[PDB]
């Protein structure tokens, strides 16, 4: 029932990105399924 | 410490008795900043608490940052840390029996 | 401005993120939104007031008009004299209401919920000042190599 | 207490037919009583004495309000077309009569604007909260 | 029913600074950015009210 995290659903650039976007939003990744703030989020 | 793991388990159950399976499904609507956390206790991890004082005076072995097990707020954080990755604010309560 | 923010996942309990950036967070519109500046706030609170005014005249002839149908139901003097200072009252108090929610909205929290921007700039803003009006700052500088 | 509100509601318990009606309020701070242009353009030379005089038992900030409120308030109760918000409403004028109670004289395009109007006379009654001058004015049809 | 007037006075009031941007002679993207912007903005603050 509980299944942990890892990564970020960002990447190391893209955070401060992030932390400054405030409409960043993920997607669900088609590939993976996760959800993840895509490169093109800003 | 044990009530770190009441806390995760509330806390998964929760989010299922929500009807949602992963919380970054919250980072489609609201940003992530925008999630916080204010839960608390009437005081910390007691096994921290205790094993701090009176077995490390008697020298047995022990995991060395214990401490941070012993704070209030530890359990707050390891719900952010494994589930989250939230930004937002989080505060932490304390009125023993009213929490 | 006060305000708390957590860092994302870091699997070191000690170790110091970044999340207080976020306080920074907007979206540099091409235009500065006119509320940037107090003048046009300023021309939009005493507007409103306008408003307000005519909207506590409005309610005092509408309260003539329940004096008028107390009278008319055949009511106690003393009731409609304490109903319609009552009333009074109210209508006063709620013209003050309005006021202060004016000055809430504009003056003091016009940025709060805003994607455009900034806490840290909004709450500078309330007083006139921008970002290049913060001169000092008391670091948490605990002597640590990271912090 | 006796606010004006406990006594304007009496003022206002007269009116129900054979006229029309202006309730004003304004804020004393609202007057701009310190710009002269603003005085000579809205207020008669006799309303400017009594204000500045002592004899009004009031402030000067407070007897230019009630005036004002007044005029705003007749205007009101005239009814007709305004020509705007920047006319003057010195063809308003407010004064006291031997007793110390406010009297309406019309003069100029008022006066033309109540003929017209088939107003009988008017009347006015006027007091103040501690931050506004409160005016009911009353012109017979 | 305010906000309602308040909401078309302002776009008249847009309608004027419009008039005035054009005479000072700007750019019509400028001014079709600024417009649009203002727009929204307008709608914006009728929602907060």
């Amino acid at each position: 029932l509980f299944q942990a995290k890892e990564k970020a659903p960002y990447t190391d650039e893209q955070l401060s990105a992030v932390l400054l976007n405030p409409d960043a939003r993920v997607v669900e990744d088609k590939k993976t399924g996760q959800l993840i703030f895509p490169p093109n989020f800003m | 410490d044990p009530v770190c793991l009441f806390v995760l388990v509330s806390t998964v159950e929760a989010l299922l008795s929500s009807g949602i399976t992963d919380p970054y499904e919250f980072y489609k609507y609201v940003h992530v900043s925008e999630l916080g956390n204010c839960i608390g206790s009437g005081m910390g991890g007691a096994t921290a608490l205790r094993g701090m004082h009176r077995d490390r005076f008697l020298d047995k072995p022990l995991q060395n940052d214990i401490l941070q097990e012993s704070f209030i707020n530890t359990m707050s954080a390891w719900v952010n840390m494994l589930l989250l990755s939230s930004s937002g604010p989080i505060k932490t309560p304390v009125a023993a029996c009213a929490t | 401005l006060t305000t708390t923010a957590s860092d994302k996942i870091g699997r070191s309990v000690p170790a110091p993120g970044q999340g207080v950036l976020t306080t920074a967070r907007e979206h540099r519109g091409k235009f500065p939104s006119p509320l940037l500046d107090i003048n046009y706030r300023r021309r939009q609170i005493e507007r409103r007031t306008k408003q307000v005014m005519e909207e506590k005249e409005a309610e005092f002839e509408y309260l003539a008009a329940e004096i008028e149908a107390l009278k008319a139901e055949g009511r106690p003097q003393s009731e409609i004299e304490e109903y319609a200072a009552h009333r009074a009252a109210h209508i006063e108090k709620t013209a003050e209401k309005q006021a202060k929610e004016i000055l809430r909205s504009f003056g003091n929290f016009f940025w709060k919920n805003d994607p455009t921007i900034a806490p840290l700039r909004g709450a500078l803003a309330v007083w006139g000042l921008t970002i290049d009006d913060l001169d000092v700052a008391s670091f948490h500088g605990t002597s640590t190599k990271a912090n | 207490v006796s606010l004006e509100s406990v006594l304007s509601r009496e003022a206002r318990r007269l009116e129900s037919v054979n006229t029309r009606v202006g309730v004003d309020v304004e804020d004393i701070s609202a007057i701009n009583t310190d710009n002269d242009t603003f005085l000579d353009r809205n207020f008669t030379e006799a309303e400017q004495k009594y204000c500045l005089a002592s004899k009004s038992g009031r402030s000067p900030q407070k007897a230019f309000a009630g005036r004002w409120t007044a005029k705003e308030a007749v205007f009101k109760a005239l009814g007709v077309s305004s020509k705007g918000a920047g006319a003057a409403l010195k063809d308003i004028e407010i004064l006291v009569d031997e007793n110390g109670a406010p009297t309406v004289s019309l003069h100029g395009a008022a006066a033309e604007a109540a003929k017209k109007a088939g107003i009988k006379s008017v009347s006015v009654s006027i007091s103040y909260t501690d931050s506004q001058a409160a005016a009911i004015a009353t012109a017979q049809l």
